[PDB]
């Protein structure tokens, strides 16, 4: 079981290069290949990529064709070029999950048994990371009875080493705004979190919209787990935890009345220095 | 540091000049030892990129949703500030010391007065700007999480 | 009071000038009833009054200063007693304050006749008239603060007063006027006193470090904006 | 002599035992801060004198 | 059934409502607890029981569309304050 | 046997010397006895021992269950005097091998810790935590619906 993938950002623009070059190409939707990569006791690490034929009919989910022999003569050049990277999966920039994903990772799991996909959303219209990790698993239910195939999630991460992130940054001469300070700390989380929470909400509202009306039939799983979210969503009318917020939030602003406190004494101490040396260089000019 | 290079045949002028472009990046000495201009010329080097390049690039270090959210164990954030307020009081302490010079110093000693020695106003700058980053920020997230969750 | 209701003080306004002010209207809320509004802004002006000179000032303000103290109930620091600037002057209101302490209404008005002319020149003998009457609230506070619960038979014995009805009519006086934080009960005839909440877990801290941080924020902005670099000139 | 934590109810002849944090040790670094900057804006007024 | 913010049963209803006496409705409460049905504790000086989770069950359209509704009113809170944040901070994030 | 003493339910001293009382102490025929409650002193011992494991095993399960009982109910309960079950739980918590406060004055024994104020955050911050990582997932359960059902 994969407790966490990292996917370095080389890996990402050699998928955003070879969309580019496939719809330059022409007549495609998405694009496949291989993630070449290596393993860290459950802290998996894609490195490298490589571009690999294939196809699939608009209409039929079961017409796909993907070019093993060519995954084979490519994965030998790779290994020849650096031994340290061994296939560990596969990725596709389709926007979301399709029907043929467990078929071709039932494929490749003949060259990585322990194969993991990865979407890379190339045309995010969202707020987040753009890599999404899956894992093919045996699911076994109560009522749904049959025991399907199904993909399973795990946390994805970008990570870089040293070149690549002197490389990024050099690159990222687009927008630059770091701003570490409360500017960071308010956009970066506060806004964007709120918004992605709206996102998943939304999603969730779309779906019980259509349940409800009949487009989509019920799935108790879900319906459980929405429960056990409206369950947890906590009461914030108790009197013992008001009365502990008031507490934690007083010592919060303790400290921070010092704080400002300290940065008004530098601030006249600041501004005394400054009078005396205007008043003494304008003596000496007199 | 990365360069692009041509070489120049056994004869006149290896380019042409129609623009001012190419006189924009004062060749390094190295370079120029090494044989640039005389054996070699250099081409500037440009990052044009596409929307789907300069989209991942952007989004790469863009972090989850729910960290943003995420508060911040209250024991370890009560320590961290006790922490720094009691390092702030020796602070202060030598603050009041150093506040006493400054008079009795010579207009160049003054400088070399703060090598090798700690500068107590710079320090409780960074000190304050900290302590007021993380309650703001701990004290707002604490606030949206009330509302947004019930 | 008119003209002070309508008018509104600059900000910007020096010190000696916020200090005039403030003696001025705790003057007038003193002579009329705002004991506590007088206390709270003469005690500002004799704050924001210069550290070492304006000494006629300082004993006008601190003079009028006991007389509302007392007339409010509570006893003046003997601290300012003793200042050598201070200590002359204000002797005819430490034996004032002595007696209010120590109630005897004798002691009063034998202070009160030898030191009549002098009052009146200072301006506080309307006040203190109101004081030799208003004597027995400084009892009463006594009593509160040191009682959780008495009858008022023993509030009577303590205060020197008469049948313990006088007694109840007065402790309902100074609840009804804030004075003390305590509820009557005739039905057993015992006077109980008002449990402390605790503060802290109110968010009244929060008001509390809020005013002083934008305080403290305000005054960094001006003395930053304060600076001056003149090479340029 | 505080070798346990814990109040006599004389009367109804009990013994309360409970724990304590008695002190916050941020409050009192505060507070020791609060004098210290005392003390520097006394040095501070001391240099201002220069202005004059 | 209960509503969340209540969620505080008695000894007595849960006695009424399944017809057993006041004192086996501790023995059945441990016997929901240890089996996993519903989560919570007993406080048998007050007489009550505080249930904070009971296991997920079948719903129907009509509490779907519940759900559906409480999921709007709690997407207008979030949107409400991301608003808020946004407005009164724009000049620090632009 | 084994299956009693590692339910986490209550179980009564009488209950078990009734239905295993002979089996575990005189035995039978078919399945022969054991030394370890013979009739001597040791095994007189080791069944007052086995008493004693049964009182504790009742005071550990209700303290899993239970914020606050009155020790007339625990003494009901576990089957013992008043005096007997405060003795047990005096020396159990002396022992520290559970935690229980006695208010002897109301008869309560209060089975729950001190609630600090960070202790009560820092629930409530692990309850928004988990609330955003059920988010996440039912988000993944919906996408993988939609895929199955959306395209036909």
């Amino acid at each position: 079981a994969v407790q966490k993938v990292v996917v370095h950002p080389l890996v990402l623009l050699s998928v955003v290069d070879h969309f580019n070059r496939i719809g330059k190409v022409g007549n495609q939707k998405r694009v496949v290949g291989v993630l070449l990569g290596s393993w860290q006791k459950k802290v998996l690490d894609v490195s490298n990529s490589f571009a690999v034929p294939f196809d699939e009919d608009d209409k039929d989910d079961s017409v796909w064709f993907l070019d093993h022999d060519y995954l084979e003569n490519m994965y030998g050049m790779f290994k020849k070029v650096n031994a340290r990277e061994r296939i560990v999966g596969w990725y596709h920039t389709g926007p979301k999950l399709h029907k043929n994903d467990i078929a071709i990772n039932e494929l490749m799991k003949r060259y990585c048994p322990n194969s993991v996909l990865v979407i890379i959303d190339v045309k995010p219209k969202d707020l987040g990371l753009p890599t999404e990790a899956y894992i093919s698993v045996e699911e076994v239910h109560d009522d749904g009875t049959p025991t399907s195939k199904t993909f399973e999630h795990v946390t994805s991460e970008i990570g870089a080493e040293e070149a690549e992130e002197v490389g990024v940054e050099h690159l990222l001469r687009d927008i630059k705004d770091t701003t570490v300070g409360t500017l960071s700390q308010r956009i970066t989380n506060q806004v964007h979190g709120l918004k992605g929470l709206n996102s998943k909400l939304l999603d969730i509202r779309s779906y019980l919209e259509k349940v409800a009306t009949g487009k989509l039939p019920i799935n108790h799983q879900i319906i459980y787990q929405l429960q056990d979210v409206f369950n947890l969503l906590p009461d914030v009318s108790l009197q013992e935890f008001v009365k502990a917020f008031y507490l934690k939030t007083n010592d919060q602003m303790v400290v921070v009345y010092l704080a400002s406190l300290i940065r008004s004494v530098v601030a006249l101490h600041n501004l005394i220095n400054n009078k005396i040396a205007n008043r003494d260089a304008e003596k000496k000019e007199g | 540091v990365i360069d692009a290079f041509r070489l120049i045949n056994a004869n006149h002028e290896p380019r042409q000049t129609t623009s001012n472009l190419g006189h924009l990046n004062k060749p390094s000495i190295q370079a120029l030892i090494h044989g640039l201009n005389r054996h070699y010329y250099s081409i500037t080097i440009n990052y044009r990129k596409n929307e789907l390049e300069q989209k991942m690039l952007l989004n790469l270090h863009k972090k989850s949703w729910m960290e943003g959210l995420t508060l911040q164990d209250y024991s370890e954030h009560c320590k961290h500030n006790e922490s720094v307020v009691k390092e702030m009081l020796e602070l202060a302490k030598n603050y009041n010391k150093a506040v006493e010079e400054e008079d009795k110093m010579t207009p160049e000693q003054l400088a070399i007065k703060n090598v090798g020695k700690q500068d107590p106003k710079r320090h409780l700058e960074e000190h304050v700007d900290v302590l007021m980053t993380s309650n703001i920020v701990q004290c707002l997230a604490a606030m949206l999480d009330t509302v947004v969750f019930k | 009071e008119k003209l002070v209701s309508k008018s509104v003080f600059p900000e910007q306004a020096n010190n000696n000038e916020w200090a005039r002010y403030l003696y001025y209207t705790g003057r007038i809320k003193a002579i009329q009833l705002e004991y506590s509004e007088a206390r709270r802004t003469m005690t500002n002006a004799l704050r924001k009054a210069p550290q070492h000179t304006a000494v006629g000032f300082k004993q006008t303000v601190h003079k009028l200063l006991i007389v509302v103290e007392l007339l409010l109930g509570e006893i003046p620091d003997r601290l300012q007693f003793r200042q050598p600037s201070l200590k002359r002057s204000l002797m005819p209101y430490f034996l004032l304050t002595q007696a209010v302490r120590t109630g005897n209404l004798a002691k009063f008005n034998q202070v009160l006749d030898q030191f009549g002319e002098k009052f009146q020149a200072d301006g506080t003998y309307t006040l203190i008239i109101r004081l030799r009457h208003n004597v027995i609230k400084t009892g009463v506070r006594m009593i509160s603060l040191s009682y959780s619960r008495i009858s008022l038979a023993d509030i009577a014995q303590k205060l020197q007063l008469d049948s313990p009805e006088d007694a109840e009519f007065i402790v309902a006086k100074a609840i009804r006027d804030g004075v003390i934080e305590a509820s009557i009960n005739h039905e057993k005839g015992y006077v109980q006193s008002k449990e402390m909440i605790d503060i802290y877990s109110t968010r009244e801290p929060q008001l509390a470090f809020h005013q002083r941080i934008s305080f403290c924020l305000d005054i960094h902005n001006m003395s930053v904006k304060a600076m001056r670099f003149p090479p340029k000139s | 002599d505080k070798k346990f934590h814990g109040i006599l109810d004389q009367g109804e002849g009990v013994l309360i035992i409970f724990d304590e944090p008695p002190v916050d040790k941020t409050y009192e670094a505060a507070l020791e801060t609060i004098q210290n900057m005392s003390k520097v804006v006394d040095s501070l007024y001391n240099k201002a004198k220069k202005l004059t | 059934t209960r509503p969340a913010n209540h969620r505080q049963l008695t000894f007595e209803e849960i006695a009424k409502s399944a017809k057993i006496t006041v004192n086996e409705v501790e023995l059945l409460v441990m016997k929901a607890l240890s089996v996993g049905l519903v989560k919570g504790s007993i406080d048998e000086v007050d007489k009550r029981v505080h249930m904070t989770w009971v296991q997920p069950r079948v719903l129907d359209l009509q509490q779907i569309k519940g759900m559906k509704d409480r999921l709007e009113f709690w997407c207008t809170d979030v949107k409400s304050m991301e608003m808020l944040v946004e407005h009164q901070a724009h000049d620090i994030l632009t | 046997l084994l299956k009693l003493f590692t339910t986490m339910e209550l179980m009564r001293w009488s209950t078990l010397v009734e239905d295993y009382g002979m089996e575990l102490r005189k035995g039978s025929l078919e399945s022969p006895a054991t030394d370890v409650f013979g009739s001597t002193e040791e095994g007189e011992k080791r069944w007052k021992d086995l008493k004693n494991r049964v009182v504790e095993h009742n005071i550990r399960i209700m303290a899993k269950y239970y914020t606050r009982i009155t020790m007339k109910r625990m003494a009901q309960l576990l089957d013992l005097s008043v005096d007997e079950s405060e003795a047990f739980l005096s020396n159990l918590v002396v022992n520290k091998t559970i935690f229980a406060k006695v208010d002897r004055l109301a008869g309560i024994i209060n089975f729950q810790r001190p609630k600090d104020p960070n202790n009560l955050l820092n629930d409530w911050s692990q309850k928004l935590n988990s609330l955003m990582s059920l988010v996440n997932k039912t988000t993944h359960l919906i996408a993988k619906e939609e895929m199955i059902h959306n395209l036909q």
